[PDB]
């Protein structure tokens, strides 16, 4: 909104912004590794203590 | 020795090959399990990666099938000897620099590589559009006429193939190339990837020279001397590198005596004119759609080779 | 009706004080 005058100017009319806000990406990932000697045997079934 | 039976069950079932189906609105489950291959991606939960079985020996199996994994190579690069608005099916050039300890490689796409050839003397206009100024990759080869001027410029590129995802940083670009296998993005929707190459710097070599047709047409590539600038030129093609080497040959047959006409070879290794080297394979049929480029600008025609294979050779001379 | 200003105390007077900044920075034009 805006004030109104009683001297003189030339005087804005109903200002109204329209402001938008796009979104950011963000892509954070790390690396593991782990042994085949540890997947093998992660994939078969033991019968031995 | 009963469990050596339970150990030929858990090894013996291959693939499925054939499979009787009756109907096709029925589907049963025996076509799904023909029909499903395993992901490479999912969502973090044991039960959830049990499931994707990608804890399983080299090769996706739910607790071989004639698929290859893909390999991924890493490259370091500066912010500005690249423009994060490239496409992501395209092939990269790394330059070997000339430091013992680098750490920080020097990669160029060809329309980058295509400003290190014009500055010194359409498509032109968006390579001059993307990389703006020639100076900020003029420096990233140190002595580039002296290598064009003995002619030892092709042994010192090896190409790394198609690209697939650009971490956009702010200094140092983390770009991941396929140096071999089966060209398929990293992507939470896992997307189809197709390289593209520029059209203008890409003639076709089937159409030009206007039965047995393969299913695995390659694609290569080629550096040639000129001496109004050396170019960069691509080829597609349904024969063998022997057939290769004699059509490109042909091809060449104006350039050759060009650039013999213009510029006696004084020296004795000027007389290379370039050399060629396999990109890889793609399907045959579908190969080579046209489609379009937009920058904020302009706009290059530019061709889409489809579901790629990259396979790097090395440099096998024109003459 | 309440009225929202604040209020100090000089010896007799208990004069309030209030401030119009924050009613025309809103309308952006100088105070």
């Amino acid at each position: 909104p805006t004030i109104a005058h009683g001297d003189g100017r030339r005087p804005s009319k109903q200002r109204t912004f329209i402001v938008v806000k796009n979104c950011h990406k963000h892509h954070i990932s790390t690396e593991m590794e782990l042994s085949m000697l540890d997947l093998e045997i992660l994939h078969s079934i033991p019968e031995t203590p | 020795r009963r469990r050596l039976q339970r150990r030929i069950a858990g090894l013996l079932p291959p693939p499925a090959r054939r499979l009787n189906i009756s109907r096709g609105s029925e589907f049963t489950r025996d076509v799904r399990g023909l029909v499903e291959e395993h992901a490479q991606a999912s969502s973090l939960s044991a039960a959830a990666v049990w499931r994707a079985g990608l804890l399983a020996p080299g090769e996706v199996a739910v607790a071989w099938s004639g698929w290859r994994p893909p390999v991924f190579g890493d490259f370091l690069i500066h912010a500005s000897s690249f423009n994060n608005a490239e496409a992501t099916g395209t092939p990269l050039f790394q330059f070997k620099q000339s430091d013992p300890f680098s750490g920080v490689d020097a990669v160029f796409t060809p329309l980058s590589l295509f400003i290190l050839m014009n500055h010194g003397r359409g498509l032109t206009r968006m390579a001059n559009l993307l990389y703006d100024s020639p100076a900020t990759l003029a420096d990233l080869v140190p002595d580039f006429g002296r290598l064009v001027a003995d002619r030892r410029f092709h042994n010192f590129i090896t190409p790394v193939g198609p690209l697939v995802e650009n971490i956009k940083s702010t200094y140092l670009n983390k770009i991941t190339t396929v140096v071999h296998g089966p060209v398929v993005s990293k992507a939470i929707p896992r997307s189809t990837v197709k390289v593209t190459v520029p059209q203008e710097a890409f003639v076709d070599l089937d159409a030009w020279l206007s039965q047995p047709c393969p299913a695995d047409a390659r694609l290569y590539v080629a550096l040639t001397y000129e001496e109004a600038g050396p170019r960069f030129t691509f080829f597609q093609s349904s024969r063998g590198h022997c057939q290769i080497m004699n059509i490109l040959r042909i091809y060449y047959s104006p350039s050759i005596m060009h650039r013999y006409a213009v510029v006696q070879p004084l020296h004795i290794e000027e007389l290379t004119f370039g050399a060629v080297a396999c990109l890889g394979t793609f399907s045959a049929t579908d190969g080579w759609r046209r489609s379009a480029f937009n920058y904020r600008g302009s706009s290059l025609p530019v061709v889409e080779i489809d579901s790629f294979y990259s396979n790097v050779s090395d440099w096998e001379v024109i003459l | 009706v309440p009225i929202s200003a604040a209020v100090i105390k000089l010896g007799n007077h208990a004069v309030a004080v209030e401030s119009l900044q924050k009613m025309y920075n809103d309308t952006q034009s100088p105070y």
